[PDB]
DNA sequence: ACTTTTTCCGG
RNA sequence: AGGA
DNA sequence: AAGT
């Protein structure tokens, strides 16, 4: 009755952009990206991969409140390296990893006789 | 041995037969 | 239950024997020997609070009847078969309880009022109140979609028909601290 | 920009009183008899047992945020097996020339009793703790 | 509420992915607070659970009857026979990260009842509305759009 | 009811979905609300004037340190309290990954990653270290508990210098609604809004850390080890004989009454004293036999919920059941139940509950506990009504 | 429904307390809280 | 399942609630209060069957 | 009141398994423990779904219109 | 062969047991999440009821119908109704099922998921067939009727994910485990006397090496190798619950990369 | 007592309460339905006029 | 001889 | 008649 | 349960 619509979890609202990149005032070379209509599935996954980037000094994500599916992702990189890029590179890596994961599953699946 | 003393679980066989005849609202009715 | 000193073969023993229990269950299997049949064979009697004053009651028959001529540590600490004066035996102590309390699982392992609280809450629960709900025009009625009988049950529930007309559902529960909600 | 204390001690006792990963250690300096040492250690990480020769260095350097890798390239002022970082909180005058300094490594406490490290030990947040062997 | 005078309202509803799961893929229907049990001393609640856990795995009705020989130690023997840790604890994993919880959770079935009090039947607001005839003051009751 | 100036406080509206009035957990206590179906009122000011009155006089942060007892009337409760202990033990260390999230989770973070307590082998931060980020600079707090050396051996008391924890486990005494408390210091020293922020700030780092660490409580936490149960049984056994000894001594006229007391009054006082001494002895035995890994003990330790008496009754023994002080009276002629022989003054006949809740109660013990329980509920009901008029 | 057909009202020296005599005849737990506590007995 | 033991009046189901009272023709002795001219009383609430 | 389709906790299709369960009991003379497991219900959430089901529908059908 | 490795242990119509090695836990968990609530399926989402003379209520049956699993194989070639241009539904975006039942029999007449008939055009794609895993080929039991009890209704099944409703759940329970000998110290075993005795050993203990106490704690150690088991409800076949999950997640990450390029 | 010292009032709302660890100390979660019913009277001023018309 | 209070909130 |  |  005061319950929102289920699809509001994944469907982007009236003029809501998936990514809202805003710079962080407190820290140099830092940025805070708000991911609209997104949950832990993406947050923890991105944050973890950003942690595998040597040129990434700081990376964290938070789901500020649960009623609302959106997470803030903070990124701080070594001077010269742009954080927008750090996220780009990290995103690719994931897709490239999952790419081999799909390939490797299919090869092993086909091998089965059940 | 049809006159062997009764066990612990045996009391339930009497309780069962109680409600069977009496019923849970007997008091209101009777 | 009546207990009589009267027993040629030994001590003071309960008028009701294993042969009677089987004779009752012959009639229980049909669905001759009724409750009235135990009453008139004088194996059981009706005692008011006045007559209660003049009698002596055994809780358990078996534990409180024959005497000692090791012990389990997990069980609750019980007294003794000391008395040789026993005029009556208690059918089952769980019969001290009324309708609502008889749905409480292990109420003996609970704090005294927590049981009084439950014997007020179960009167606010949902579920099938009667099978004729669809043919009756009541001012308000709530029926649970998918009632489940309990996994933890009282032998007394058999008589309250709780397994046939439940109040809840067996939820898969975890006592944990999560998001702090 | 320099070391503040250096000596080698021998472990008297090891104390895991209710703590599974932490132990309070008792030691005495091989050099000066004047010097004693009580210290809490992550024994899950670097473990210690009774009668161990352990080097103990203090040092003010090698301010602001903290950087994790790239350090392969950086000059790691650790030749020591276990390193810590904490704050000074008490300067105890235990009579004579004898002094005792209290260090807190985020809860992990340390009490160093000696005499000579006068112009060295300061009531500083900037105090590392390096341990080898 | 449970059959142990333990009343409670929903605080949030989480989907299967946000929920903390057993390695066996099991997830709770309900999450109750550790803090409920000690002050209350409703031990029967935990016994209901341990017994009901076996009952579900055994497929035999669990006796929760008051005056009997059913020991908490007895029930624990049967649960270890079913491969779970005797006292019903299970190592759960955090639904958000996947990473194991440092704690083991008391996890098993417990008969919960739904009660006649539901928020949307209770909720009420007013901001100028019907007034009394005599006192010329706001009328009484949610139904009547009272103050 | 509203027997407090703090039972009516001004708040900032936050429009949210779902039909419930949501409220911060630390404000639970002043209102006295639980979430068991409790309801609450909301009144809306119509003037820019009546608004000022709410915002400037009765806002929740103003209402923190109460004149009722010159101490903070709101603290850290439940989950946050429990987790805050677990977090601050010397044994508790957090890896980079999580530390970074806990730092971002504090909304008023400086954006500075603190230097870890252990910089290699592997950088590890301590609970204290990262909770100290929630604690503002300029905050000074010292407290000594039993045997608190400046080199705290048991991690007793508290030592916070410049808004950084030096030693001690944070629990009910520090972070709670206590006179010397971290809250009282903050409210006074830093401001009411600075402290109001701190509440959230602490609960964010904590609830998050606890969300990921997990915390439970099961039947396993009421089980007292086998040898301690022998010790408890024989603890009750000797106090039962001590009672019998005074019972035969009184039937033999040898018992000499206490000045200004019946011979019987003198006897009952002694019986009731031995049985209650044993209830504690059996109790105290268990509370010692439970390791720091007992969840009930863990709650009691932080002081989040539960006390010794609750451990005692669940694990060891329930104890003497009383009605109007005097143990279960002879309602029947010279007996408590028809399952007793007349003139039975023994622990069992007069209502001493030898058993623990874990082991279960006997039908006699149950019915006696029941009489005892009933008296308390009638009192609750009578007291509630009396106490109200007194307030009026 | 059952518990309502087994209710007992006591009108108007200490009746609210659970008496020893109530053993077997009345429920020691089934009773309301408040003004009716102990004066509303269940069989 | 419906047990009966109730009535149907003007549509609704009505329960007659058992009304507890003290037994009649019973001899009872009570110590009448500290400030009283009467120390003890023997009362008999006697009414025809 | 009629077998729930899919177990509340995990989601395993359970509405089919009913008559088969009622048959592994009556006709096959098995116990509830072995019956549930023949039907391949291993997690207790699935087990409880069938084990604790009260098929009230059958009583409602006994009424005429 | 490449990056993260897979080694399938057991396979069937309903279950895939495998081991995911050289992977991040965050990756194996984000994968767990996706398989539960982000793969699209197809299930009844609109039930126009014509006649209901049953013991159950219109909406009771309604809710039931959505839970019936429908073939969601070639689901990828069905549009999400929202994205389609027709007012309401069409063949491009929906499957239309009809259900008629009546108690002709003097005995109780049962209403099964088999009793559903597809009235819409399937465009020659694999969709909307009620999943019948049943031995007697009956499928889900929707209802029961006596005599004159008729059940007439039309149903529109649509795309949707489990995030919107658990009816679009492609997977049942997902078994996930790592480090059967707690060598990571990711858990603190509660006990009475012995941690190792009181806690039962995992079956996965066999596939990993025992700790061997005479060795210090490997702090350097990270969690890789995830002993998993995915269960299909019936809609999509097991393998595809995996593959489709892997893909779905890639697609989510790609959408970010793409939306990043728009800015 | 009932009509003068105490009074039934307007601009008042009541519902079930639930705890939220993500709310601030001083804030109260208000359900949309209730916010949508409860109404503050704001005076049209040059500062608000623009916002105010948008809400109108 | 004679009066008055007792916590707060669907029909 | 019922909730806190 | 008190107090004109
Ligand atoms: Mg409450
Ligand atoms: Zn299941
Ligand atoms: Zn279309």
């Amino acid at each position: 009755m005061n319950a929102p619509d289920r699809f509001e979890l994944f469907l982007l609202g009236e003029g809501e952009s998936k990514l809202k990149i805003d710079p962080d005032t407190k820290a140099p070379n830092a940025v805070v990206i708000t991911f609209e209509k997104e949950d832990h599935t993406l947050g923890n996954l991105i944050r973890a991969e950003l942690l595998n980037d040597r040129k990434v000094l700081f990376a964290a994500y938070k789901v500020e409140h649960p009623f609302f599916a959106r997470f803030k992702l903070r990124i701080q990189t070594t001077e010269g390296y742009d954080p927008k890029d750090a996220l780009k590179n990290a995103c690719n890596s994931i897709i490239n990893k999952l790419g081999a994961l799909k390939t490797n599953f299919e090869t092993e699946w086909n091998l089965q006789t059940l | 041995d049809e006159s062997a003393p009764i066990t612990a679980e045996d009391s339930w066989a009497v309780i069962s037969a109680f409600f069977r005849e009496k019923g849970l609202v007997s008091q209101q009715l009777d | 239950f009546i207990v009589e000193d009267d027993e040629s073969l030994g001590h003071k023993e309960l008028k009701v024997r294993k042969g009677h229990i089987a004779k009752l269950m012959a009639t229980e299997y049909q669905d001759e020997y009724t409750w009235s049949s135990l009453l008139n064979e004088g194996l059981v009697e009706y005692i008011d609070a006045e007559e209660e004053e003049s009698i002596l009651i055994a809780m358990q028959p078996e534990d409180l009847e024959p005497a000692e001529a090791d012990v389990d540590p997990a069980k609750r600490i019980r007294v003794s078969h000391h008395a040789t004066t026993f005029t009556h035996c208690e059918i089952h102590p769980s019969m001290i309880l009324g309708v609502a309390a008889s749905i409480i699982p292990f109420p003996d392992h609970n704090q005294s009022p927590r049981n009084t609280y439950q014997s007020a809450m179960g009167k606010q629960a949902m579920g099938v109140f009667l099978t004729n709900y669809n043919v009756r025009m009541d001012t308000m009625a709530n029926i649970l979609y998918y009632p489940q009988k309990p996994l933890g049950t009282t032998r007394a529930m058999e008589y309250l028909k709780f397994r046939e007309l439940p109040a809840g559902q067996n939820a898969i529960v975890a006592i944990a601290c999560y998001s702090g909600y | 920009s320099n070391t503040l204390f250096d000596d080698i001690f021998q472990v008297s006792e090891v104390d895991p009183g209710r703590y599974n990963k932490v132990c309070r250690i008792e030691a005495a300096s091989t050099t000066q008899d004047q010097c004693k040492l009580t210290l809490d250690i992550n024994v899950e990480l670097f473990p210690v047992a009774a009668q161990d020769s352990l080097t103990v260095t203090i040092a003010s350097s090698l301010t602001r945020s903290w950087r994790p890798p790239q350090a392969g390239d950086r000059s790691l002022a650790d030749d020591y097996d276990y390193v810590m970082y904490g704050t000074a909180y008490k300067f105890e005058e235990v009579s004579k020339d004898l002094i005792a300094v209290y260090y807190s490594f985020g809860g992990l406490l340390m009490r160093l009793e000696g005499n000579y490290r006068n112009l060295n030990n300061l009531k500083q947040e900037n105090a590392y703790l390096l341990i080898r062997r | 509420a449970s059959r142990h005078g333990q009343k409670g309202t929903i605080g949030i509803t989480y989907r299967r992915e946000d929920m903390p799961f057993t390695a066996e893929g099991i997830v709770p229907d309900l999450i109750i607070n550790p803090h409920a049990i000690p002050s209350r001393m409703t031990v029967a609640h935990l016994i209901e659970c341990l017994l009901s856990k076996v009952a579900a795995l055994s497929g035999n009705e669990g006796d929760a009857s008051p005056f009997t020989d059913i020991t908490v130690e007895g029930i624990s023997k049967l649960l270890r026979e079913h491969g779970y840790q005797s006292r019903g604890f299970e190592v759960m994993y955090n639904g958000h990260t996947g990473k194991k919880l440092m704690a083991q959770i008391f996890f098993g079935p417990t008969y919960y009842q739904r009660l006649r009090h539901m928020v949307d039947d209770k909720i009420h607001a007013r901001a100028r509305g019907p007034m009394q005839v005599l006192t010329r003051q706001p009328v009484e009751g949610r139904s009547r759009d009272g103050g | 009811p509203s027997l407090h100036k703090m039972s009516m406080m001004a708040h900032r509206v936050k429009v949210i979905p779902y039909s419930t009035f949501r409220l911060n957990l630390s404000v639970t206590s002043p209102y006295n609300a639980d979430f068991d179906g409790d309801e609450m009122n909301l009144h809306v000011p119509q003037s820019e004037e009546t608004r000022a009155e709410l915002s400037q006089l009765c806002a929740v942060p103003l209402q923190i340190v109460s004149p009722q007892s010159n101490k903070p009337c709101m603290g850290i409760v439940q989950d946050t309290l429990c987790g805050i202990r677990k977090l601050t033990l010397r044994d508790t260390f957090i890896e980079l990954d999580q530390v970074l999230n806990m730092l971002y989770w504090v909304p008023d973070w400086d954006g500075v990653i603190p230097t870890p307590a252990i910089i290699k082998p592997k950088p590890l931060w301590s609970g204290k270290q990262i909770l100290s980020v929630a604690i503002p600079n300029g905050i000074h707090l010292q407290r000594f508990d039993e045997g608190t050396t400046l080199l705290s051996p048991k991690d007793n008391g508290m030592l916070i210098i410049d808004g950084q924890i030096i030693f001690g486990v944070v629990e009910k005494k520090t972070v709670g609604s206590s006179n010397g408390g971290l809250i009282h210091v903050v409210t006074r020293e830093k401001g009411p809004q600075v402290c109001a922020k701190l509440f959230g700030n602490i609960q964010k780092v904590v609830n998050f850390w606890l969300l990921h660490n997990g915390f439970s409580t099961g039947i396993g936490d009421t089980i007292a080890d086998g040898p301690t149960m022998r010790e408890i049984t024989e603890t009750i056994a000797e106090a039962k004989k001590k009672v019998l000894d005074v019972t035969k001594e009184a039937q033999a006229n040898l018992l000499t009454a206490k000045h200004g007391m019946t011979l019987r009054e003198s006897f009952e006082d002694n019986v009731v004293r031995f049985l209650n001494e044993a209830r504690d002895k059996a109790g105290r035995l268990a509370e010692v036999n439970l390791k720091d890994l007992n969840n009930v003990k863990q709650m009691v330790m932080a002081g989040s919920k539960g006390s010794f008496i609750n451990i005692a009754q669940m694990s060891a023994c329930v104890g003497q059941q009383s009605v109007e002080g005097k143990r279960i009276a002879f309602g029947f002629v010279d007996r408590t139940l028809p399952h007793f022989s007349k003139d039975d003054y023994s622990p069992e006949s007069k209502g001493f509950v030898e058993n623990s809740y874990l082991r279960g109660l006997t039908p006699q013990e149950f019915f006696f506990h029941a009489m005892g329980g009933r008296e308390g509920l009638i009192d609750t009901a009578v007291k509630t009504a009396e106490t109200g008029y007194i307030q009026r | 429904t059952l518990s309502h057909l087994r209710r007992t009202n006591t009108p108007i020296a200490k009746p609210r307390q659970l008496h020893n005599t109530h053993w077997g005849l009345v429920c020691p737990a089934e009773t309301p809280e408040g003004q009716a506590c102990g004066l509303v007995k269940n069989l | 399942f419906d047990m009966g033991g109730y009535f149907i009046i003007n549509g609704s189901e009505k329960v007659l609630i058992a009304q507890e009272r003290s037994a009649g023709n019973i001899v009872q002795v009570f110590k009448k209060a500290a400030p009283s001219p009467i120390s003890h009383v023997a009362e008999i609430r006697s009414a025809l069957e | 009141m009629i077998v729930p389709v899919r177990c509340f906790s995990c989601g395993k299709v359970v509405g089919d398994k009913w008559e088969s369960y009622l048959n592994l009991l009556q006709e096959d003379e098995l116990d509830e423990g072995t019956a549930l497991s023949r039907l391949g219900l291993k997690r207790y959430c699935c087990r409880r779904m069938i084990l604790t089901h009260v098929d009230l529908i059958e009583k409602f059908l006994r009424y005429n219109p | 062969e490449e990056g993260p490795q897979v080694k399938i242990r057991e396979a069937s119509k309903d279950n895939v047991d495998f081991i995911l090695s050289n992977v991040d836990l965050a990756m194996a968990n984000s994968l767990r999440r996706v398989m539960i609530a982000e793969i699209p399926t197809l299930a009844i989402d609109s039930v126009e009821v014509e006649t209901n003379t049953t013991v159950l209520a219109d909406e009771f049956i309604a809710h039931r119908l959505g839970l019936i699993p429908l073939q969601s194989m070639d689901i990828e070639q069905l549009e999400y109704s929202r994205d389609c241009f027709c007012e309401d539904h069409c063949d491009k975006c929906s499957v239309v099922l009809t259900l008629q039942a009546f108690g002709e029999s003097e005995s109780t007449t049962n209403v099964y998921s088999k009793d559903l008939v597809i009235v819409s055009n399937l465009m020659g794609r694999n969709i909307g067939h009620p999943i019948i895993q049943d031995k007697e080929g009956n499928g889900v039991l929707i209802c029961k009727l006596r005599k004159g009890q008729e059940l007439k209704l039309t149903c529109v099944a649509k795309k949707g994910i489990a995030k919107e409703h658990a009816k679009w759940g492609p997977a049942a329970a997902i078994e996930f485990e790592y480090d059967p000998w707690n060598k990571l110290k990711h858990t603190d075993y509660w006990y009475e006397q012995d941690s190792a005795k009181e806690w039962p050993q995992s079956k996965n203990c066999e596939y990993e090496d025992p700790p061997n106490e005479g060795d210090p704690f490997d702090y350097k150690a990270q969690a890789d190798t995830f002993y998993m088991n995915v269960e299909s409800v019936g809609s999509i076949p097991v393998d595809q619950v995996v593959v489709r999950g892997i893909d779905t997640l890639q697609k989510k990450v790609a959408s970010i990369l793409l939306a990043l390029t728009q800015m | 007592r009932g009509n003068l010292m105490g009074k039934r009032v307007d601009f008042s709302a009541r519902t079930v309460i639930s705890g939220d660890p993500n709310l601030e100390l001083d804030q109260v979660g208000v359900p949309k339905s209730i916010a949508k019913t409860l109404t503050y009277p704001e005076v049209v001023t040059p500062y608000n006029i623009d916002r105010l018309t948008q809400l109108v």
